[PDB]
């Protein structure tokens, strides 16, 4: 008989210990586990980091990802989107599909985005 | 020890010169005396510096805004006007 | 550092060659605005 | 106050009070220089530096060769183990009547070397010698089972041990 | 054009003679130059609002920007060398 | 712009005095653009900090710090006194493609910082690149080097003791 | 050029680099399209509107608005301020634009470096106690000392190094994963860049860094 | 051989901080074993460049001997890895020295011609098309 | 001449470079000679009990440079050194130095 057997190998899978999640960061251009309450406080700090900082530099990633999450969690933020739509000229015909999915997905669900943002 | 021994012999070598060398001018003033003890005790006058440095008491962050509002009320503003753009930004650059 | 550099653009087009000259000109206009 | 300016306030060490001798320096330093005369003395500009406790046997001007005679190995027996004390011997002297011998002893051949030289320079002597007609008379020196005999000659006759031909010359005894 | 001239001058004179000097005793440049010239057009495609669809062969356009005579007058050389 | 910088530098050479607060020096931006550096460093948070947080449920701060120690720029006697003694090892040292300058420093970092890990790796890079005939000689040069040359530095650094078996 | 020690003409590739940099300077039309920057005017300063009244503020404003074609010319001008040729004799009309380190008369009668060569690039000059190399030298000579019959000290303790802090604003600078630096690695940047580096999960405005900086 | 009993533990609690300073109750097994998992992850993450590995294979697609030898890290010399706990904050101190550090922050006559007439007199092309009789 | 001025006859002409000098050291002044620097060199080996075969063959094959005879045997060196081994050192110089050859 073989060792390990297949019925055994599922035990380690069902519990979930076969994965190594930092590899996901290289697969997905957006990656925010939020597996802990401390990690969630790391999200609210960003939201206050923006409200306090009127002068701000970005890339195409960090913009789109925050919108994906705020949409996923459903938080209301009428101030965030107008602050971030200014930079969208910077990344026209450049963004990844996974990121282009995010800000699209958030612009709909937010009920707060502009008709320029969706465009 | 050795280092303790240099400290002995070297004082003797230097004081002998004063025995042969003429007497020299000497200090009199009380303030001038106290600087010596500070020079000996490794203390330094630190208090004089904080007098200069700023505090949140003396700032003017609100008194700017009171004056700018007097301009907007007094002066006409339009998109063509060069002041309209900078002032509406200036208002955000305080309240934000 | 946020609202400083714009005053240099504003105060010059006003008579105030510097930031503080605004205060020097608007002393009494501003003093009436305060009540303590 | 004046002390704390001099850093004499607390104890201090500026002098080198060492007696570590000088041994085999300048292994490669620009080769040689042109030969000049000894006319520029030293000045005691510093009450800290000084040339006290500097031996003459190291302070001697002229330069020597060193001569090998033997290396051997010994044994000391103990309860647990045997130990080897490596040995070395050496000879050295100018053509002008300076000469010496040492006995090296250590845990390596290369160390008994470095020790033996230390003994020789301290074991130096000066021989009576006139450059003109070095050897007036014959001589005899007998150690156990051994004896050297010199007779004067107007020329030099090195026929024998090539060692002693050098040793006799590295004293200055050219007429022998 | 700065990439073409490196290609035409450097990468050919090397790859030609390297292959020649090696073929007596016994591909990236053709492709990587195409990896790069295909990038120069993309920005030019963005300027006109005309996507990658258009071919953006460079020398067709450069001819308008330089009307300079490609050589000098011979009389001046005689006139000055004199 | 060019005429500016000369009058800047000539002021710098004369006007500088002893700094009052050294802690202000922390803000000093690097030669690299502090933003450009920050672009080429942001990757680690999602990899390491955001993961090490997962395995601990707790806040993190990581500090890739350096030593406060630095070395002179000018060769002097007190470097040359060491180079003359450490010559026979140079042959053994070239096998490892290790420099001479660096070997002297790490020992003084070691005698000061007292980190067993540093001076150990220096040996292992030597003792491996060599052949198994020659280990015996390398130590006899290392025994003299520590016992004679560097035995003097001990009392200065409040350092006392060495042993290697 | 030869008195200074200027080199000959560079390779074709670096001559082609000299080509377009002339073209940039040659294809001007005084527009932001030809520049790469909009148009501005000097900030009239306190000491005076002329820039040399405060050469510092000129440098700040000039860098922020330097057009693309004029950047390489500047980098060559920076060299002139640094090239310090030495001679006891040099013309005066040249002396305006370069330095003369006066050799001592009566002088003919009376630095640490690597040993490897496989490295691609040469070293950083680490942060000193002060910016002036000469004033650094005067200070360090007081630190060095003598211990043992032959040895001494040739190394000093430093003022606190510079530092960085990174708490989740990291994200904003972050690039995609489809494009990343394959040549340069962060771990190398941490090492080669001076100072120290700090990540931490974040704080509030009222709060202090956990670790002493 | 004579028995040299445990010196460090005979000395630690009264004269020397352990290699880490933290303490725990009911979780001695995790922290004592988990920091050991992190001592060597960071060592093997730094002493072996893995950012070059995480690019080549972990990432999809759509020098080699130079890395296996870790030539880029030949000057790297780690000293320790340290750990702490307080106030809900885990911490890490990593002191590393390098005996070498590279530079990464990075045709004169052409100036002289265009500035020959003086300081502010630049030669634009629009001037040099001309030729005064 | 830049050397032999600098060593012996330069102090005569030196300028007055003003120098701070501590009064403490100016009392204990004593001018004297210490040591010569041509003789700071190592001491060198001479081993002829064991390695004499090395020296002599190297000494002979040097002596071939003069070519008293093309074919150097141990017969020639015998015959040739008998006669020279008589001669006073004065005579042995003239044979190598003041010959019609030289």
């Amino acid at each position: 008989a073989t060792f390990p057997s297949k019925e055994q190998m599922r035990f380690q899978k069902n519990m979930g210990y076969n994965g190594f999640q930092p590899n996901i960061a290289f697969k997905d251009d957006l990656y925010f586990p939020l597996d802990n309450p401390v990690q969630r406080q790391g999200l609210e700090d960003l939201i206050n980091h923006i409200k306090v900082n009127p002068n701000l530099a970005i890339e195409g990633r960090g913009l789109c990802t925050i919108l994906y999450i705020i949409a996923r969690e459903g938080k209301d933020e009428p101030f965030i989107f107008k602050e971030l739509e200014r930079h969208l000229y910077k990344f026209k015909e450049n963004l990844s599909p996974r990121l282009s999915f995010g800000g699209l997905y958030a612009s709909y669900k937010s009920n707060l985005a502009s008709p320029y943002q969706v465009s | 020890t050795a280092a303790e021994f240099e400290q002995i012999m070297k004082i003797e070598g230097e004081l002998i010169l004063e025995s042969t060398l003429a007497p020299y001018g000497q200090i009199e003033t009380d303030k001038e005396i106290e600087k010596t003890y500070l020079h000996l005790l490794d203390i330094q006058d630190f208090s004089d510096l904080d007098t200069t440095r700023i505090t949140k008491e003396k700032t003017l962050t609100e008194e700017y805004r009171l004056s700018i509002d007097h301009l907007k009320n007094s002066i006409v503003t339009k998109k063509g006007d060069h002041l309209y753009d900078d002032i509406n930004l200036f208002i955000k650059q305080i309240s934000v | 550092g946020q609202f400083y550099s714009t005053l240099e653009v504003i105060c010059r087009k006003i008579g105030a060659y510097n930031d503080v000259e605004l205060v020097k000109l608007y002393q009494f206009i501003l003093a009436e605005k305060v009540a303590d | 106050r004046n002390r704390k300016i001099k850093k004499i306030n607390e104890p201090i060490d500026l002098i080198d009070y060492s007696k570590d001798p000088e041994i085999n320096e300048a292994d490669e330093e620009a080769g040689e220089e042109d030969f000049t005369l000894h006319q520029d003395p030293y000045i005691q500009e510093d009450r800290n530096h000084g040339y006290k406790a500097k031996e003459m046997r190291m302070g001697l001007n002229d330069d020597f060769m060193i001569v090998l005679l033997d290396r051997d190995v010994t044994t000391q027996v103990t309860t647990l183990n045997r130990v080897n004390h490596f040995r070395y011997l050496i000879f050295m002297g100018n053509a002008n009547g300076l000469v010496g011998y040492g006995k090296g002893k250590g845990s390596d051949f290369e160390e008994a070397l470095d020790n033996a030289i230390l003994h020789c320079k301290r074991n130096l002597i000066a021989v009576p010698l006139d450059i003109f007609h070095t050897v007036p008379e014959p001589l005899e020196g007998h150690f156990n089972g051994f004896q050297i005999k010199i007779h004067p000659s107007r020329t030099f006759n090195p026929w024998g041990a090539p060692v002693l031909a050098s040793m006799l010359l590295l004293t200055g005894l050219r007429h022998c | 054009i700065l990439k073409i001239r490196k290609y035409e001058e450097v990468h050919l004179k090397k790859e030609e003679r390297r292959k020649e000097k090696q073929s007596k005793k016994g591909s990236q440049a053709l492709i990587q130059h195409q990896k790069e010239m295909e990038d120069t057009q993309i920005e030019i495609n963005k300027i006109l609002g005309r996507p990658i669809d258009t071919p953006v062969n460079v020398p067709e356009l450069y001819k308008k920007y330089d009307t300079e005579d490609k050589m000098n007058n011979k009389y001046i050389e005689r006139y000055v060398k004199n | 712009y060019s005429i500016s910088i000369k009058e800047i530098k000539k002021n710098k050479e004369e006007f500088f005095k002893s700094n009052t607060n050294k802690i202000l020096l922390i803000r000093n931006s690097f030669k690299t653009t502090n933003l450009k550096l920050l672009r080429k460093i942001s990757i680690i948070d999602l990899i390491l900090k955001k993961y090490l947080e997962s395995e601990l449920n707790d806040k993190i701060s990581i500090n890739f710090d350096k030593y406060n120690l630095k070395f002179m720029r000018k060769k002097r006697l007190y470097v040359k006194v060491l180079r003359r003694k450490l010559r026979r090892m140079r042959k053994m040292l070239r096998w490892a493609k290790i420099s001479l300058r660096n070997f002297i420093r790490l020992t003084l970092i070691f005698l000061c910082t007292k980190d067993i890990d540093i001076f150990s790796k220096v040996l292992v890079k030597i003792m491996d690149s060599m052949h198994y005939k020659n280990h015996r000689r390398f130590l006899y040069y290392l025994k003299l080097f520590i016992s004679k040359s560097m035995h003097y530095y001990f009392n200065i650094l409040r350092f006392e003791g060495f042993f290697f078996y | 050029s030869t008195y200074l020690g200027v080199n000959q003409t560079l390779s074709k590739e670096e001559q082609l680099d000299d080509w377009r940099q002339q073209q940039a300077l040659d294809h001007i039309n005084f527009t932001p399209e030809t520049m790469g920057k909009p148009e501005v005017f000097y900030p009239g300063s306190d000491r005076g509107p002329h820039p040399l009244d405060d050469p510092q503020n000129y440098i700040q404003w000039y860098e922020k608005h330097c057009p693309l074609p004029y950047r390489p010319l500047i980098d060559q001008m920076v060299q002139m301020t640094d090239m310090k040729i030495t001679d006891n004799n040099m013309p005066s009309y040249i002396k305006k634009w370069i330095d003369q380190i006066q050799e001592d008369p009566q002088e003919d009668l009376d630095e640490d470096l690597d040993s490897d060569e496989e490295a691609d690039m040469s070293e950083d000059e680490d942060v000193g106690l002060t910016d002036n190399k000469a004033q650094n030298d005067e200070l360090e000579q007081q630190l060095c000392s003598v211990v043992g019959g032959g040895q001494g000290v040739f190394f000093y303790r430093t003022n606190p190094l510079p530092r960085l802090q990174v708490d989740n604003t990291s994200l904003w600078s972050l690039d995609q994963n489809s494009e990343l630096p394959e040549d340069t690695s962060p771990e190398e940047q941490i090492i080669n860049c001076e100072g120290n580096i700090t990540f931490h999960s974040g704080l509030q405005d009222y709060e202090i860094p956990a670790f002493p900086e | 051989m004579g028995l040299k009993s445990l010196p460090m533990l005979n000395k630690s609690g009264i004269s020397m901080y352990w290699h880490n300073i933290w303490d725990s109750i009911k979780l001695y097994k995790k922290y004592s074993l988990s920091f050991l998992f992190l001592n060597e992850v960071i060592n093997h993450f730094l002493n072996e460049n893995l950012y070059y590995y995480c690019i080549m294979k972990i990432r999809p697609t759509d020098n080699i001997n130079k890395i296996k030898k870790s030539w880029n890290m030949r000057h790297f010399y780690l000293g320790k890895i340290l750990f702490l706990k307080y106030q809900g904050w885990v911490l890490v101190l990593i002191n590393y020295y390098c005996s070498r550090r590279n530079k990464l922050y990075i045709a004169f006559k052409k100036i002289a011609k265009s500035f020959r007439q003086g300081v502010t007199s630049y030669v634009y092309k629009m001037d040099k098309y001309k030729f005064k009789f | 001449k830049k050397k032999k001025i600098a060593k012996y006859f330069f102090q005569m002409f030196k300028k007055l470079k003003f120098k701070h000098k501590k009064y403490i050291n100016l009392i204990n002044l004593d001018f004297y000679f210490i040591r010569n620097k041509r003789f700071f060199r190592l001491h060198r080996l001479y081993d002829i009990r064991k390695k004499y075969i090395r020296y002599l063959n190297n000494n002979r094959n040097i002596y071939k440079f003069y070519k008293f005879r093309i074919k150097h045997n141990f017969k020639f060196i015998k015959r040739h050194i008998k006669s020279i081994s008589k001669l006073s050192i004065k005579d042995r110089v003239h044979f190598y130095e003041l010959s019609l050859r030289n």
